[PDB]
C-alpha cells in the first residue's frame, strides 16, 4: 500500500494559520500540501494556507480562489522542483458535510488520487494530532493510509535543539477497549453488521497461547539466565568499590 | 511602553507593600498574560513579589499560579514571591518549593533567581547558608554557581 | 605591463556580464554568444586576460 | 537593551529548506512581524524569492514578485510589516558572502533597525544550530540602549569569537547577533510528546516486540562475547602490577577498564528485563 510521510516543517506551519487569522470554531483553515504522490512513500515538504470562508448555514457553500491555488503552486517551483499538487489540508476536528463537497475541486488538476489531510490544533486524545485519508469513489470511500513523520538531517537535530514508557503503554491500551465498546453500542441502537464485521475480524484474531505457554516458561527462564549473570557482575563491583573507599581511607588517617 | 511602562510597574509595587489588596492581585496577574512584553512581565512579577510581604500561607493563592504557568517570565519573579512572604521565619514546604524549581527547570536564569530566593528566608540563621550552597558550588552548569554566592552575601554580608 | 596568468577568483555576476576566464588547470571557462569587444575593461579589468591558451572570442586585450 | 531575535517554530525549519537546493548556491528571503525594541523582537512569516543570474545583490529581488506575492500576504491574514531580508550563503571565515555588499546599506535607508539572517551550517550542521546574520552600523546607532550588556559582548581577550575571522570588525562594528527562541503554550505542548526517536508511539507493546525477540537469539550470543573480554582485562590489570605507584603513566587506569566492565554490563541486563515485562504481558 502507500503511506504518508508528514514533515514537522508541514505540521507547525498548519497550527500557525490558525492563530495569525483569529480562526474561532466556526472556521476551519484550508491549505495545499505539496510533494510527490507517484511513489509508494508520500512526503509534504511544502504547505500553505488560503482565503477559505466557511458557511455553517449551508454546507454548500464555501469561498475558494482557483487563481491562488494555480499562481502559488507556480511561483513556488522556483524553490523546489519536486513540489507538486498531491491534494490539500485543512482545520476542524470534525468532517462535516462541506468537506465532501470540496474534494472534487482539486481532483481536476490533480493526477494521480488526492490526499486529504485533517489538522488538530487541540489533539483531545490518544495520538496523530493530524490524520491522512484519501479521496476514491468506486460513492466515496476513504482509507485511513499509516502516518510517519519524517524529516532531513539538520530538520530532526534542530528540533531536538529548541527542547535543550511503560505506563503510557498500557492506559492507551486499555482506553482502545473503552472506545471499541462505545462504538459497538450507539452503531447497534443506530441501525435498529458490515461495519462490525470489520472490527470482529480484529477481535477475534492463555486462549490461543496455551500450546505456547509450556514453552514461553522455558524462554523466560534462559532469559533469566543471562540477567542472573549480569547481576553478580554488578555485584562485584560493589565489593571491590567498598574495599578501594578503604584505600582513601587509609590514606586520610596516616596523612 | 518599553521605557515609561516598566517603572509603572515596578512604581506601584512600592505603594501596595504589605499586606496588599486581592484585587491589584488579579488585575497585575491578568494583564501579564494578555499584553506580552518581558520588561513588563519582569516589572509584573517583581511587581506581584513586592505587593506580598509576610503573608507566609496567605499569598499560596498567587504562588500557585506562577508555578502552574510554563512561562519563563512569570516562573522568574515567582521565586521572589516565595522570598519576601516567607522571609524571617521559613516553612518546610516554602522551601521545598524553592528547592523543586531550580531541579525540573532547565531554564538558567530560573534556576539562579530560584536559589538566590533561598537567602531572604534564611536571614535569621545563616549557619545553614553555605551548608546549601555547598553542593549547588560544584555543577555542570554556570549558572547554577551564579545564584549561589549573592544568595550566601545576601545574609552574610 | 606583461601578465602571465589571467584568473579571478570566485566571481559570478548576471548571466551577462560574468566571465571569469580561468587559465588554472583547476576550473577552466569558456566564454560563448557572439564577439564582444571592449576598449578597457571587459568584466573586472586589470587581470583579464588570455596568454598561451586562446579561449573562444576575444582577441582584443 | 538591544533587540534580541526570537526564532519562532517556523522560522528555523524554513530557512532550511529554502537553501536546499545545491551546497554553493544561495536564496534570499523576506522577514516579517511588528515588534519593539527593549524586548520584542518577533518574525512572523518567512517566504523565499527565485534564485536570478546576479546572485545576491541590489537587482536580486524582483519588485515585481514581491508585489505580486504581498497581496496575497492581506487576505491569508500573513501580511505584516518587513522586519529585515534572510538570506542563504555557503559562508566564509569573514565576510560570508562576497557577492552581498551595496544591499544592507540600501536596506538600513529604509529602517534602521532591519537586520539580515544567513544560514551558516549549509552542510557543517552540528546540532548547536549556529546561524549568523550581519547588521551596518557606520556613523550613528549611538547615543541609545547598551547593544554590548545584552549576552556575552565586551569580549575579545586574544583575538577568538565566534569564527575568529572577525576579532573587532566583523563584517562592520560588530553587531553582536543573540540568537534565542520563544513558543507559545501549543507550540510546546507538540515537541515535546511528539520528538522522540522514532514514530512507534501510542502503543508501545507489539510494535518492537517481534522485531526484538526474533534477533534475541542472536542477541544472548553478542551479549556473552563482551562478558569474555570483559575478566581478561582485569585479569592482566593487576597481573603486571606488583608496586602501586605510577610508573605506568596510568593516571587514571582502573576506572576506564572498570565502566566497561560496568556500563556494558548495565546497558545489558536492563534491555533484557525492561523489555522482557512488556515481552509477553499476555494474561488472558
Amino acid at each position: 500500500h502507500e503511506k504518508v510521510t508528514i514533515a514537522p516543517l508541514v505540521l507547525l506551519s498548519a497550527l500557525d494559520h490558525y492563530e495569525r487569522t483569529q480562526t474561532k470554531e466556526n472556521k476551519r483553515c484550508v491549505g495545499v500540501i505539496l510533494g510527490d504522490a507517484n511513489s509508494s512513500t508520500i512526503r509534504v515538504t511544502n504547505s500553505f494556507a488560503l482565503p477559505f470562508e466557511e458557511d455553517e448555514k449551508n454546507s454548500d457553500v464555501w469561498f475558494l480562489d482557483h487563481n491562488y491555488i494555480e499562481n502559488m503552486n507556480e511561483m513556488c517551483k522556483k524553490i523546489n522542483a519536486k513540489e507538486k499538487l498531491i491534494g490539500w489540508y485543512h482545520s476542524g476536528p470534525k468532517l462535516r458535510a462541506s468537506d465532501l463537497k470540496i474534494n472534487e475541486l482539486f481532483k481536476k488538476y490533480t493526477q494521480n488520487n488526492p490526499l486529504l489531510l485533517i489538522v488538530d490544533v487541540k489533539q483531545q486524545g490518544v495520538g496523530l494530532p493530524t490524520d491522512a485519508y484519501v479521496a476514491i469513489e468506486q460513492e466515496k470511500t476513504f482509507l485511513h493510509l499509516p502516518c510517519t513523520i519524517e524529516a532531513e538531517e539538520a530538520e530532526e537535530i534542530g528540533v531536538e535543539h529548541l527542547l535543550r514508557i511503560r505506563l503510557t503503554n498500557q492506559l492507551k491500551s486499555l482506553k482502545g477497549l473503552q472506545s471499541k465498546l462505545k462504538d459497538v453500542v450507539e452503531y447497534l441502537d443506530k441501525v435498529i453488521h458490515t461495519i462490525l464485521g470489520k472490527l470482529q475480524d480484529v477481535f477475534n484474531l492463555n486462549n490461543l497461547q496455551k500450546a505456547l505457554t509450556v514453552k514461553t516458561n522455558d524462554e523466560l527462564m534462559v532469559i533469566y539466565i543471562s540477567n542472573l549473570v549480569r547481576s553478580i557482575i554488578a555485584f562485584d563491583d560493589l565489593i571491590e568499590n567498598k574495599i578501594q573507599n578503604k584505600k582513601i581511607q587509609e590514606q586520610r588517617v596516616k596523612d | 511602553s518599553a521605557t515609561s511602562g516598566e517603572a509603572a510597574a515596578l512604581g506601584m509595587g512600592l505603594c501596595m507593600l504589605g499586606t496588599g489588596k486581592p484585587e491589584a492581585i488579579h488585575d497585575m496577574f491578568t494583564y501579564s498574560q494578555e499584553t506580552q512584553h518581558g520588561n513588563i512581565t519582569r516589572g509584573l512579577a517583581v511587581g506581584l513579589a513586592l505587593i506580598n510581604y509576610g503573608r507566609q500561607e496567605l499569598a499560596d493563592d498567587l504562588i500557585t499560579k506562577m508555578l502552574a504557568s510554563d512561562e519563563s517570565l512569570l516562573r522568574y519573579g515567582g521565586a521572589f514571591t516565595i522570598a519576601l512572604a516567607y522571609a524571617g521565619t521559613g516553612n518546610n514546604s516554602a522551601v521545598k518549593r524553592l528547592l523543586h524549581v531550580a531541579v525540573s527547570d532547565s531554564n538558567d536564569d530560573v534556576r539562579r533567581a530560584a536559589v538566590i530566593a533561598l537567602g531572604f528566608v534564611l536571614l535569621r540563621d545563616y549557619t545553614t547558608v553555605p551548608r546549601i550552597v555547598q553542593l549547588l558550588s560544584k555543577s555542570h552548569n554556570a549558572h547554577v554557581r551564579c545564584g549561589t554566592a549573592f544568595a550566601l552575601g545576601i545574609a552574610c554580608a | 605591463h606583461p601578465l602571465q596568468v589571467a584568473r579571478c577568483t570566485k566571481i559570478i555576476k548576471g548571466e551577462d556580464a560574468k566571465y571569469v576566464i580561468n587559465l588554472k588547470q583547476i576550473a577552466k571557462f569558456v566564454v560563448g554568444l557572439g564577439e564582444r569587444v571592449s576598449p578597457t575593461d571587459i568584466e573586472e579589468g586589470m587581470r583579464v586576460g588570455v596568454d598561451r591558451s586562446k579561449y573562444n572570442i576575444e582577441l582584443p586585450l | 537593551t538591544k533587540e534580541t531575535v526570537y526564532i519562532s517554530s517556523i522560522a528555523l525549519l524554513k530557512m532550511l529548506k529554502h537553501g536546499r537546493a545545491g551546497v554553493p548556491m544561495e536564496v534570499m528571503g523576506l522577514m516579517l512581524g511588528e515588534f519593539v525594541d527593549d524586548y520584542t523582537v518577533n518574525v512572523v512569516d518567512v517566504f523565499a524569492m527565485p534564485q536570478s543570474g546576479t546572485g545576491v545583490s541590489v537587482e536580486a529581488v524582483d519588485d515585481v514578485f514581491q508585489a505580486k506575492m504581498m497581496d496575497m500576504l492581506k487576505q491569508t491574514g500573513r501580511d505584516q510589516m518587513v522586519v529585515g531580508w534572510y538570506h542563504s550563503h555557503p559562508g566564509f571565515g569573514c565576510w560570508l558572502s562576497s557577492v552581498d555588499v551595496n544591499t544592507q546599506k540600501s536596506f538600513e535607508q529604509l529602517n534602521s533597525r532591519a537586520v539580515a539572517v544567513v544560514v551558516d551550517p549549509i552542510q557543517s550542521v552540528k546540532g548547536k544550530v549556529v546561524i549568523d546574520a550581519f547588521r551596518l552600523i557606520d556613523t550613528g546607532a549611538l547615543i541609545n540602549n547598551l547593544e554590548p550588556r545584552q549576552t556575552t559582548s565586551n569580549t575579545g581577550l586574544l583575538n577568538k569569537a565566534n569564527i575568529q575571522a572577525l576579532i573587532h570588525g566583523l563584517n562592520r562594528h560588530y553587531y553582536s547577533l543573540n540568537i534565542d527562541y520563544h513558543k507559545t503554550a501549543k507550540e510546546t505542548k507538540m515537541l515535546m510528546n511528539l520528538h522522540k526517536e522514532q514514530w512507534q508511539s501510542g502503543l508501545k507493546m507489539y510494535d518492537y516486540e517481534e522485531k526484538e525477540e526474533s534477533n534475541l537469539a542472536a542477541t544472548k550470543s553478542m551479549v556473552k562475547i563482551a562478558e569474555q573480554y570483559s575478566k581478561r582485562i582485569e585479569e592482566e590489570k593487576e597481573l603486571t602490577e606488583e608496586e602501586l605507584k605510577t610508573r605506568y603513566v596510568g593516571r587514571q587506569d582502573p576506572k576506564k577498564h572498570l565502566s566497561e566492565t560496568a556500563d556494558e554490563t548495565l546497558e545489558n541486563n536492563i534491555v533484557s528485563v525492561l523489555t522482557a515485562g512488556v515481552n509477553s504481558v499476555a494474561i488472558k
